[PDB]
């Protein structure tokens, strides 16, 4: 109904504004504060950039097509699919890079402290995240675009083949989950009586939330599409629960600025200086 | 016997001085300046922000041309700034990074600095080699160097944490005069405009007026309840203001030999780091531990305005010789230049 | 808009900014340690093992550059300059175990060990060192054992119910200093027993500093 | 002491190549910008090239742009001038000039002795080519510019140089009023807008020479013809 | 005899400070008030100059 579509469009815009506004502050803190040029700070910037355009490009295009039945052009739909997959996958690979950087900070603290990392090496890591994120889904979306029949929904063409979904899901979800779980587990072991027991309990809860939120936001849709494609149900009507899993993937971009940059001590000072 | 009798005579002399000051305390500065109109609200904007220090800034000093200034930070760097353009003219790496004070010579050819190393180092700014070099290291203090001020290119006065001030001959490297009498660490000094006298504030909560040429203490000013951290002469040289850890600023008069006015507020409970006067002396600007600089009405003891542009302690401030602007240094590693607009 | 000389002056300022940035990066990598302790506490002997105002000692150990600052020569008011060392990686505090039965020379009525306790309590609970860990060196352990047989801890600690064995006597003193830590969650105290013939004192500082660095990174990221 | 020694000059064939070197000693070479200035025989000064401190900015005169390359070696304190396609117009004495730029600095303060090479725009005018003078008498020298040398920042970027016979030029007045280090107070520079005067009170034997006015408002730096003082 | 030597010096210093001529506080206050009034116009911080005359625009 029209009444329910207007309320949903406002709610879709709300999270899109929150994703835009929340990640813009992280970008603003980087530019304003020159005491934010550590290795971690650059990785937060790369993570915030990929998430920022989710609410600037991915979601605002989605709102009219889904709710108001605006027909995507053949040029726009291929553009929207490729840019949306690149932004979401880059966010996941930024989490891996951020967790890996924290792993090195505690695994070899001396070598991490005394190393001089130039901008050229840091930019190489930031660029490699975007390049690797594109290769997982970029070429496959373009190659499989011809597979779709005319009048099909704006979804990647390789949804018909379940094994292609399994390969991409393994590279973009399963491998990052293992590495993030491995890195966060080793961060927990870097500690090695009431205070020490309480501190380890607090550290364990924090590393579980970072891994739990990423897993909860990405597991459903990644597993949902594989099962449906295995039963030849990838194309057709979509259930409500399927659409919920679709929006969980985008909600990772909303909570990413709250977890990694907002909880960082240096970024907190930059936020206070800007607002005061 | 003899010692007990002598210390009783000191108490009698202290009462004699206190009675003498009370005799000439016919009126109060507050009563005298009640009729004059207030300065109103003083609004100053940050015209310049000087960035580049990477640690706590502890001192700054304007050059006499009202355009160049030197700042000292504990990143081991003395920086000379072109305040009009924010250009860095020089960056002097310090042998000891624990600097607490810096001074700009009135000629502009030298800068001085020193800290926990108990040394006042003189740097030559005008060399044929194009770089700043150490010209003299003044050794002799047994405590940290808290303040230094040039009288000319050859003389400088230093105050130390060993409770003494010294006058130095830079060419010979020896202290010609030693000023003793403080029972605590001397934290600051200010030169009179004619450079014949200087006042110093110590941690014994007292300010002493010294004769440079004669080398003795002329007057002692008490009234503070905690260590004095800052001191500044009135532009005519007949008065000075102090700042202490008791969150108060006091205006002492040389000729009346007593305090004239107290500058404190109930909200202010933090220590004072720096004090300065505007060109006419009507405004008293003080830097505070609460990250702010309060502009006071010197005559009426009213808080005229606030300079709030730092995220840590305001450690130092200074007003140009022409009175055009005020600079504030802070532990947040930034310097800011302020002035108002019509 | 700028003249020929104005543009050249701006370029010179840019070069200065580049040099200031490089120096700051190098300084941030070094480890700053504040060396504290009363007189005749073996602090001077520690400096030799680590190989008129403030004395700075520079040494490298396992690719880590240490800057140790000795401020014992300063006789001025501590509170006027103790804030200058806010931000050091850790504080090294030296306590002589053999001075438990000694009496302070100047006071002639204050126990030497009790003199270090009030100094340790002031530094540990100082507002400027809230999040700064402390490395505690208990020196003169060989001499402390000799004095224990002759003089028990009852002189230093009247309310001591322990025995006079070497292990029990030393352990009680260590717990006395750690109990002075009024902030057991923000900072940690690392205690080591040193001697003039020991050669592992540098290794302990490196291990303690490595532990401080790891916890600093975890706290910066917000994990703690 | 501050020294600037040039080498590499000499007789070259037309269309050839030559490399000029300027070795610096006694001062912080990396802190100074460097200029090459040439002087054709029985002619005035002509600016050739400029390289800034840190090698970030390089300027050339139009008559040499594309053929000359200026470079420096900061660790070796050597300034280089690579010349190609040398013409008969390039026959001149080439001077190495140091210049440092900050608020209150004195650019063009020290010149090298120069090296001689022989091959087989604001207009600065010094109409008076020669002036007969007597010792102890006051002399005034006039300079004119096609454009106003007064900038909006208050500086007037006019320089005065003295080249005594057989010697390299020496700085007298920088930015139209300031007196260079080591110059007697009898020299005074006065000007306004486009007209400038150099006054020499109580002239002495050493003051005999050619006087050049140079503008530093913008590149290319241009010299006046020069006014010669003779007894 | 360190304390007795210091006592003589402290007493002697207080004698010099007690023999100075002191003017009235009202006289001293008036001079400070007079100086501020006379130099009020040439104080840029007290009376901000027009933006054309401000080097820190
Ligand atoms: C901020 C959060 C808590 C509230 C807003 C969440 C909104 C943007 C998301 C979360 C769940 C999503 C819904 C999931 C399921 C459906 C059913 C489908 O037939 C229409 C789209 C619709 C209705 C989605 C609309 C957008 C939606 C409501
Ligand atoms: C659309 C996808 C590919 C992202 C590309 C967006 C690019 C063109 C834009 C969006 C955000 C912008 C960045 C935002 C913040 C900064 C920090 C600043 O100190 C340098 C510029 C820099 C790094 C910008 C570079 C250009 C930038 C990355
Ligand atoms: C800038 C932030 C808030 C993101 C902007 C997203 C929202 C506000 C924008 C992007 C897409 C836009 C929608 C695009 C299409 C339509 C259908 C039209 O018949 C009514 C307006 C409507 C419904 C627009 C409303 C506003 C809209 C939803
Ligand atoms: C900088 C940020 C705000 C840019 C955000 C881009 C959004 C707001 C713009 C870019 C493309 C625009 C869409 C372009 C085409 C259409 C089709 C039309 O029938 C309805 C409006 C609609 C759907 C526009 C909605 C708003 C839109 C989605
Ligand atoms: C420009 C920023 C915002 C996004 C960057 C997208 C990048 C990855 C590029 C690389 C390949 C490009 C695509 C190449 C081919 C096509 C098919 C055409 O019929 C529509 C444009 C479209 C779909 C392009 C969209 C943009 C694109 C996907
Ligand atoms: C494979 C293709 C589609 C990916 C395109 C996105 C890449 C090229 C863009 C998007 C985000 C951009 C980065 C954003 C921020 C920075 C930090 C800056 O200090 C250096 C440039 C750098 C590192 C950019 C490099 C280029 C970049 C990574
Ligand atoms: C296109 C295919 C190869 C992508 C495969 C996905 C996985 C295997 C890739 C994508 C992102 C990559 C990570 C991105 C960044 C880093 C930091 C680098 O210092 C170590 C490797 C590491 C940790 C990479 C490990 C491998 C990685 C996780
Ligand atoms: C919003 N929900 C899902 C998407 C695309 C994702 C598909 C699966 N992983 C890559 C990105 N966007």
């Amino acid at each position: 109904s029209l009444s329910t579509r207007v309320t949903l469009a406002f709610f879709m815009s709300l999270v899109a504004f929150a994703i835009m506004l929340g990640n813009a502050l992280v970008i603003l803190a980087f530019v304003v504060d020159k005491n934010l040029r550590h290795r971690s700070s650059y990785f937060f910037l790369n993570l915030a950039i990929s998430d920022f355009f989710v609410g600037v490009i991915s979601i605002p295009l989605y709102i009219p097509h889904t709710l108001f039945e605006w027909d995507f052009g053949k040029e726009i739909c291929v553009f929207w699919l490729t840019t949306d997959y690149l932004l979401c996958t880059a966010s996941v690979y930024n989490i891996v890079l951020i967790s890996y950087d924290r792993y090195l900070s505690v695994s070899n603290a001396v070598s991490y402290r005394t190393q001089h990392t130039g901008v050229l090496k840091i930019v190489t890591l930031m660029v490699a995240v975007w390049v690797l994120a594109f290769l997982v889904n970029g070429p496959m979306i373009l190659v499989s675009e011809s597979w779709k029949d005319e009048g099909s929904e704006c979804e990647p063409g390789f949804f018909s083949e379940w094994y292609i979904l399994a390969i991409t899901s393994f590279l973009e979800f399963v491998i990052p989950v293992i590495l993030v779980a491995y890195f966060n587990m080793n961060i927990y072991w870097s500690l090695w009586e009431h205070v020490e027991l309480l501190r380890a309990r607090r550290l364990a809860k924090s590393l579980a939330i970072l891994l739990g939120v990423f897993a909860v936001c990405w597991a459903p849709y990644s597993l949902f599409t594989i099962v449906l494609s295995f039963y030849s149900s990838a194309t057709g009507p979509k259930s409500v629960w399927y659409r919920i899993a679709f929006w969980l993937q985008w909600f990772n971009s909303f909570v990413n600025p709250l977890l990694y940059p907002l909880c960082h001590k240096r970024f907190q000072k930059a936020f206070l200086k800007i607002f005061c | 016997s003899e010692l007990d009798q002598l210390r009783q005579e000191a108490e009698q002399l202290k009462n004699q001085i206190r009675d003498a000051r009370k005799a000439c305390a016919d009126a109060t500065l507050s009563q005298i300046t009640n009729n004059i109109d207030p300065v109103g609200r003083i609004q100053m904007r940050t015209r310049r922000t000087l960035r580049g220090h990477l640690a706590k800034i502890y001192a700054m000093h304007w050059g006499t041309d009202s355009r160049l200034l030197v700042s000292a930070s504990q990143d081991g760097k003395l920086i000379i700034w072109d305040s009009y353009t924010t250009n860095k003219v020089h960056a002097i790496p310090l042998r000891s990074s624990w600097v607490m004070t810096c001074a700009y010579a009135p000629s502009g050819n030298y800068v001085a600095c020193g800290g926990l190393d108990n040394i006042c180092s003189i740097y030559n700014l005008k060399t044929r080699e194009g770089n700043v070099r150490v010209s003299r290291e003044l050794a002799g203090h047994t405590g940290y160097l808290s303040c230094c001020r040039f009288l000319d290119d050859n003389q400088i006065v230093t105050s130390s944490g060993d409770t003494t001030c010294a006058l130095w001959d830079i060419e010979t490297g020896q202290q010609t005069t030693t000023f003793t009498g403080h029972t605590g660490d001397v934290m600051s000094l200010s030169l009179a405009p004619d450079t014949r006298l200087f006042v110093s504030g110590a941690c014994d909560a007292s300010a002493k007026l010294w004769d440079v040429r004669e080398g003795m203490c002329r007057q002692t000013f008490t009234g503070h309840e905690s260590d004095i951290n800052a001191i500044c002469f009135f532009p005519n040289g007949n008065a000075f203001a102090t700042g202490s850890d008791d969150a108060t600023c006091r205006l002492f008069d040389l000729r009346a030999d007593q305090e004239l006015m107290t500058y404190s507020h109930d909200n202010i409970i933090c220590g004072i780091t720096s004090v300065s006067f505007s060109k006419s002396g009507r405004l008293l600007l003080a830097g505070y531990d609460d990250f702010n600089c309060n502009v006071w009405d010197a005559l009426k003891a009213d808080r005229a305005g606030v300079l709030a542009g730092h995220d840590n302690r305001v450690s130092c401030l200074g007003v140009t010789d022409d009175g055009m602007a005020v600079a504030t240094g802070s532990w947040d590693s930034f310097l800011k230049i302020w002035n108002g607009s019509s | 808009t700028l003249s020929a000389e104005d543009k050249a002056a701006v370029e010179r300022s840019k070069m200065i900014d580049r040099n200031l940035r490089e120096d700051g990066e190098k300084a941030a990598r070094e480890v700053k340690l504040l060396l504290l302790g009363a007189g005749e506490s073996g602090k001077n002997t520690i400096v030799k093992q680590m190989k008129t105002g403030i004395v700075e000692t520079h040494f490298t150990f396992k690719d880590l550059h240490f800057k140790m600052f000795d401020v014992g020569a300063q006789r001025s008011e501590r509170k006027k300059w103790i804030h200058c060392f806010e931000g050091v990686t850790a504080i090294i505090f030296c306590v002589a175990l053999s001075d438990y039965d000694l009496v302070l020379a100047e006071d002639e009525e204050m126990n030497r060990m009790h003199a270090s306790m009030k100094l340790f309590d002031s530094i540990c609970n100082n507002k400027w060192f809230t999040d700064t860990s402390i490395i505690l060196f208990l020196n003169k352990k060989d001499l402390f054992e000799e004095k224990i047989k002759k003089s028990p801890l009852t002189i230093c600690y009247p309310e001591y119910a322990g025995s006079n064995t070497y292990e029990e006597a030393a352990a009680y003193i260590q717990c006395q200093f750690e109990d002075l830590n009024k902030r057991k969650d923000t900072k940690e105290i690392y205690t080591h027993f040193t001697c003039s013939t020991d050669t592992k004192n540098v290794q302990f500082v490196f291990d303690a500093v490595t532990d401080v660095i790891i916890k600093n990174n975890l706290k910066d990221c917000g994990l703690f | 002491d501050v020294q600037l020694v040039e080498s590499g000059g000499g007789l070259v064939q037309p269309g050839g190549s030559r490399k000029l070197s300027c070795s610096a000693s006694g001062f912080a070479f990396s802190s100074f910008g460097m200029h090459w200035v040439r002087q054709a025989p029985e002619k005035g000064l002509e600016w050739v090239a400029y390289i800034s401190s840190g090698s970030g900015t390089i300027y050339y005169a139009d008559t040499v742009k594309g053929r000359f390359t200026i470079s420096r070696d900061d660790p070796k304190n050597t300034l280089f001038l690579q010349m190609t396609s040398l013409r008969s117009e390039d026959t001149a004495m080439y001077y190495c000039v140091r210049s440092i730029y900050y608020y209150g600095s004195s650019p063009f303060d020290f010149w090298g002795q120069g090296t001689t090479l022989t091959v087989s725009d604001i207009v600065m005018t010094q109409a008076t080519s020669s002036v007969p003078v007597t010792p102890g008498e006051s002399v005034s020298i006039s300079c004119r510019s096609s454009k106003s040398l007064l900038h909006s920042n208050g500086n007037t970027y006019l320089y005065w140089f003295l080249q005594r016979p057989g010697q390299s030029p020496q700085l007298l007045i920088y930015r139209m009023s300031n007196l260079a280090s080591g110059v007697p107070d009898r020299f005074s520079g006065s000007g306004s807008g486009t007209a400038f005067t150099l006054t020499i009170s109580r002239l002495e034997a050493e003051d005999v020479g050619v006087y050049y006015c140079m503008q530093h408002l913008e590149y290319p730096l241009t010299f006046g013809a020069g006014t010669k003082l003779e007894l | 005899t360190a304390s007795i030597a210091q006592a003589r010096k402290l007493v002697e210093q207080l004698k010099m400070e007690a023999n100075i001529d002191r003017i009235k506080v009202s006289k001293a206050a008036a001079d400070l008030m007079a100086y501020c009034e006379a130099h009020a116009k040439e104080d840029p911080l007290l009376t901000p100059v027009p933006a054309s005359e401000n080097p820190f625009r």
